[PDB]
RNA sequence: GGGCGAGGCUCCUUCUGAGUUCCCUGGAACGGGACGCCACAGAGGGUGAGAGCCCCGUAUAGUUGGAAGCCAAGCCUGUGU
RNA sequence: GAGACCGAUAGCGCACAAGUAGAGUGAUCGAAAGAUGAAAAGCACUUUGAAAAGAGGGUUAAAUAGCACGUGAAAUUGUUG
RNA sequence: GUGAGCCCGGGUCGAACGGCCUCUAGUGCAGAUCUUGGUGGUAGUAGCAAAUACUUCAAUGAGAACUUGAAGGACCGAAGUGGGGAAAGGUUCCAUGUGAACAGCGGUUGGACAUGGGUUAGUCGAUCCUAAGCCAUAGGGAAGUUCCGUUUCAAAGGGGCAC
RNA sequence: AAACUUUCAACAACGGAUCUCUUGGUUCUGGCAUCGAUGAAGAACGCAGCGAAAUGCGAUAAGUAAUGUGAAUUGCAGAAUUCCGUGAAUCAUCGAAUCUUUGAACGCACAUUGCGCCCGCCGGUAUUCCGGCGGGCAUGCCUGUUCGAGCGUCAU
């Protein structure tokens, strides 16, 4: 049917940045760190990082998209809100 | 014509469905006053007005 | 004379009812009284007839013929007695319309709820006629 | 049954066989009075037909 | 002198409800002669003379009692609309009689 | 044609290649659904569809 | 009804030389139209002096 | 020419289906209804036809809601099941 | 066959009314092909199928709705489809006790001089 | 200030009198004649032709069963911060 | 619930699958049309016709009621005198 | 009976109706180029004559100038009487069958009537883009139905990094 | 003399008047207050063993549950009803439900069954691909929560 657009599927679905992660999640980054630390979220490694994004490096830390879609579901971020 | 849309070749599909003769048993029941289709429509008598 | 607001002497609008009427409506309008001997017995007077109900036809060109009730057919108000019948032009044989009206109950079809019926009109004509005596 | 309701089906057409209608799709109700042939005055001026 | 110049068919008012607006009435007052028995139906009222020099002749029934003639009388002007007195306060005794 | 393969298979255990639709001048849908070599669509009518 | 025999559109069709100047219902497709209306004399027309 | 030859150049549509009213009335270039008034949210109504009003007036339809109110106001909008009767 | 009675699925739970109504889905599947393949007797039965279909998923949804009202019995906010119907005006009216509520002064009024019970000889 | 409350009213529900007696006409009596009966019911309708008594109903007191309200004669208690 | 109203050209446009059929680009316009018989008992069977039907012969109380159907005027027409 | 009218006989027909005194009215027709419906003479009359044209045998059938097959004769003459599409139509397409009606004759034939069948896409179009133009939003008018406004006097959002 | 035209009568035609009827209008009187974002009125599309319409209904589709009645429905077909019964019915009542696409109509649109986004669940070899299902995403305004902006006023 319609033609499929370029990057709109595959590894740049599969993987976020750490900086999307944490502007997805709407946290700090120590927040972020703690609760990745405290449920066990992994650095993951794309066979190809440029087609996850275009500006990574040999520095940018990887994760899974399903991965932060779980995260989005923890109860600690309104304890997070709460506290602040 | 060929290319037409789904809502107006659905209800040409009405109509289809609609263009026949009445039941022969309607005319045997009882107390019936119905003896054809008044409703009956042709495709070169009147127009569906779509 | 009626008295009650809530009825009326309207003729059209007796008719339209009878002859609108739905099926447990007609089912009492379709009546027939019961026999002598059957009155005495169970004290009441008249019953909606059924199927497998006892009649004697006492008007109409049929008269004084008896058989059961094979059919109830309340959509125009008629009752098939079992061979009051006549033929077609082919010799088949039709069953012959009876109204209720005209036909009289010499035996009943007994289940509980006509068991249960007769009791309670039996119970009622006693009871208005303790009151008003 | 079948030959009576055959038989029911067509003294059902008498009437539009009667005024030749082409079936009962037929309900087409023509001018016999129209207001351009039968009103308005035919002057010097110009005409409404030839 | 017939004012018939204005579309007066449009506001015609027949009154063939007469009879049943009677009983009507009847039945509410009697549903509140029971609501309120055994009270009367109806509360008192002072005895006032007509206003202007045509009907200064004739009294009748007024609004309701006034201030002064409820405190010359000894009743509460709380207590006396509750036993089916009426009070009118805008009324002002004048006179003696 | 996803829904009409997946329901084939879930109720006759049926397995396709291609699926063709049209819709029909009546209104309904008609769906010619070519199977699977292995499998013969004339055993499948016999038994399963009883098409004889 | 005080709109008995009004509820309709009609306009007589002038002076001429075939039919009369009565109000005649407008439109087409259908016996009503051409006929006459609004009079007394007229089918399907109001009376001469309704009851009130 | 005005007549007969000219009624032959006949073959576009001013009007379409309403997808509010179901009446071939939808102007193809005004994109409203002649008719109902779509798409403005009130429906269009004059006073000056009484046949026009009566035409689509609350009960010339199915009534598939407001049939049912009488009804309940005459039991009074009650809620809940007989006493002893079979179910959950 | 094919007629399934609500006095027997009034006393069932939630997963053999499932069964039965797969069941019953399943033979209207098969049948509906012996319909379009011959006739006779046959067509009652798909009828009487297709009724008790209709009978399980009503035994179901009123059971499931029954657990939502219990479970939502002794809470502030219902669903809107548990909440009851009426009128949308009777759900804007306002209550009976705040329709009742009187000022203080009222109230003062009320307690000591209220409407009395008398009679008057005549 | 509280709490009972006999009893009453409103709304649906079970039930209600007496000829299909004899003769004639008629395809069919619901017509004519004779003899009765009921009537707080001789309003209306149906039934093969004008039926109080064939059927539904109609009049009147009530009489079965059920729910939700309102009114209400009276009777228990607290007493003044 | 009723009427000193109208009784199918009347009475609402509509007593009928009527705001339907139908017309108009559209706004809108907008009809005609009720009655076999108590009961289909709606003509078996024979015969002549390609058929429609016709004639016998039944059905009905009546077909001088044959799903053109209660009654069946006049204009107009056919035969007979 | 002066009269408007009233009454009876005969035939037909099938369910109600009349006399007298009062009361009441949508109460009396030859006309209105009325209104609706129905029917005549004209009258078996005017016509049914543009687009060159038909003929033979057999079959089918109750019936064949206008059904079919074959045999002949012709016409369109590639800006077609051909092969295909856009708009419009909506099943008219195909098979089988067919009483009446329609095909201004005839009909066995039919775009008619009756029952069935038939339209298969990643690649052809729609779907996407914008044109002339139209409509939301901000905001400003208008008693208001709503009018202007389409980049504005708008806080009108994207990316990266972080022990 | 016949034919033709005209007149009168009988019968037969044409036509639908008259008479009788009336589940309908029209007018008056009495009672009641109850539509809708918990998605109305209206529109479209579907639903029966055999229906085109009317009627009823919504993929639970001439219908489900519940209560009552108590033996039908009927044009045909086919089944009934343990009749001493959790029970016929195109039955009545009606408090529980179902209620397709739309429409004030609400993700953006709509002359398209067009295009999206967010969050779950399931299936197909599947961390990436494909498919299905479920729950959501309009605007204005109010109360509150939270995140903010501005030397606008201050304290420090
Ligand atoms: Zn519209």
């Amino acid at each position: 049917g319609k033609a499929k657009k370029k990057g709109k599927s595959g590894a740049a679905r599969n993987y976020m940045t750490r900086t999307q992660a944490v502007k997805k999640l709407q946290l700090s980054l120590p927040d972020f760190r703690k609760l990745c630390i405290w449920k066990g979220i992994y650095p993951r490694e794309p066979r190809d990082r440029r087609k996850v994004n275009k500006s990574a490096t040999a520095s940018t830390t990887f994760y899974y998209t399903k991965d932060i879609q779980y995260l989005l579901h923890e109860p600690l971020l309104q304890k997070f809100r709460e506290q602040k | 014509p060929s290319h037409k849309t789904f809502r107006i070749k659905q209800k040409l599909a009405k109509a289809q469905k609609q263009n026949r003769p009445i039941p022969q048993w309607i005319r045997l029941r009882t107390g019936n006053t119905i003896r054809y289709n008044a409703k009956r429509r042709h495709w070169r008598k009147t127009r569906l007005g779509l | 004379m009626k008295v009650r607001p809530t009825v009326s002497s309207s003729r059209r609008k007796a008719r339209k009812a009878h002859f609108s009427a739905p099926s447990s409506v007609r089912r009492v309008i379709m009546s027939a009284p019961l026999s002598k001997e059957l009155r005495e017995k169970y004290n009441v007077r008249s019953i909606p007839i059924r199927k497998g109900d006892e009649v004697q036809i006492v008007r109409g060109a049929h008269k004084d013929k008896e058989g059961k009730v094979t059919s109830v057919y309340r959509l125009k108000y008629v009752i098939h007695v079992e061979r009051v019948t006549r033929e077609k032009a082919t010799g088949q044989t039709v069953p012959i319309g009876i109204h209720p009206s005209n036909v009289v109950i010499t035996k009943l079809h007994l289940d509980k709820d006509r068991e249960n019926i007769l009791a309670r009109i039996k119970a009622g004509r006693e009871q208005v006629a303790k009151a008003k005596g | 049954l079948r030959s009576k309701a055959e038989r029911q089906a067509k003294l059902a057409q008498r009437k539009m066989n009667r005024m030749a209608r082409q079936g009962e799709a037929d309900r087409h109700i023509h001018a016999s009075m129209p207001k351009h042939l039968f009103s308005g005055k035919r002057t010097i001026g110009k005409t409404d037909r030839r | 002198n017939n004012h018939f110049r204005k579309h007066w068919q449009r506001r015609v008012r027949c009154h063939f409800d007469q009879p049943g607006k009677k009983v009507t009435r009847r039945l509410a007052r009697r549903a509140k002669a029971a609501a309120l028995a055994p009270r009367p139906v109806d509360k008192l009222r002072p005895i006032v003379r007509c206003p202007t020099v045509k009907y200064n002749r004739r009294t009748r029934l007024g609004r309701g009692f006034t201030l002064e003639e409820l405190k010359a009388a000894g009743i509460p002007r709380l207590l006396a609309p509750t036993i089916g007195i009426a009070v009118d306060h805008r009324r002002k005794n004048l006179s003696e009689e | 044609k996803a829904q009409i393969k997946q329901a084939l298979k879930k109720l006759y255990d049926i397995d396709t290649v291609k699926i063709n639709t049209l819709i029909r001048p009546d209104g309904t849908k008609k769906a010619f659904a070519r199977l699977t070599p292995d499998v013969d669509a004339l055993d499948i009518a016999a038994t399963k569809l009883g098409l004889v | 009804s005080e709109k008995a025999g009004h509820q309709t559109s009609a306009e007589s069709w002038g002076t001429g030389r075939a039919v009369a100047r009565i109000p005649r219902v407008s439109g087409g497709g259908t016996h009503r139209a051409g006929q006459g209306a609004f009079g007394n004399m007229c089918r399907s027309g109001r009376m001469f002096a309704p009851t009130k | 020419t005005k007549g007969t030859s000219s009624f032959g150049k006949r073959h576009n549509k001013t009007h379409g289906l309403c997808r509010r009213c179901g009446r071939r009335s939808l102007h193809n270039q005004k994109k409203v209804c002649a008719s109902c008034g779509y798409p403005a949210a009130k429906t269009r109504k004059y006073n000056w036809s009484e046949k026009a009003k009566r035409r689509k007036v609350t009960g010339t339809g199915r009534m598939r809601y407001l049939s049912t109110v009488p009804r309940r106001f005459k039991n009074g909008f009650r809620t809940g099941v007989p006493k002893g009767a079979r179910g959950p | 066959n094919g007629k399934v009675k609500a006095g027997q699925l009034w006393s069932k739970n939630k997963e053999e009314l499932t069964k039965i109504l797969g069941e019953l889905k399943t033979e209207l599947s098969q049948l509906r092909i012996q319909k379009i393949s011959s006739s006779g007797a046959k067509l009652n039965k798909i009828h009487d199928l297709r009724k008790s279909i209709a009978r399980v998923l009503t035994v179901i949804n009123a059971k499931q709705r029954a657990q939502l009202r219990l479970f939502y019995k002794n809470k502030k906010y219902l669903p809107l489809d548990l909440r009851p119907k009426l009128t949308r005006a009777l759900r804007r009216r306002l209550s009976k006790e705040d329709a009742s509520r009187v000022l203080e002064k009222t109230k003062k009024r009320l307690t000591h001089f209220p409407q009395r019970k008398y009679a008057v000889k005549a």
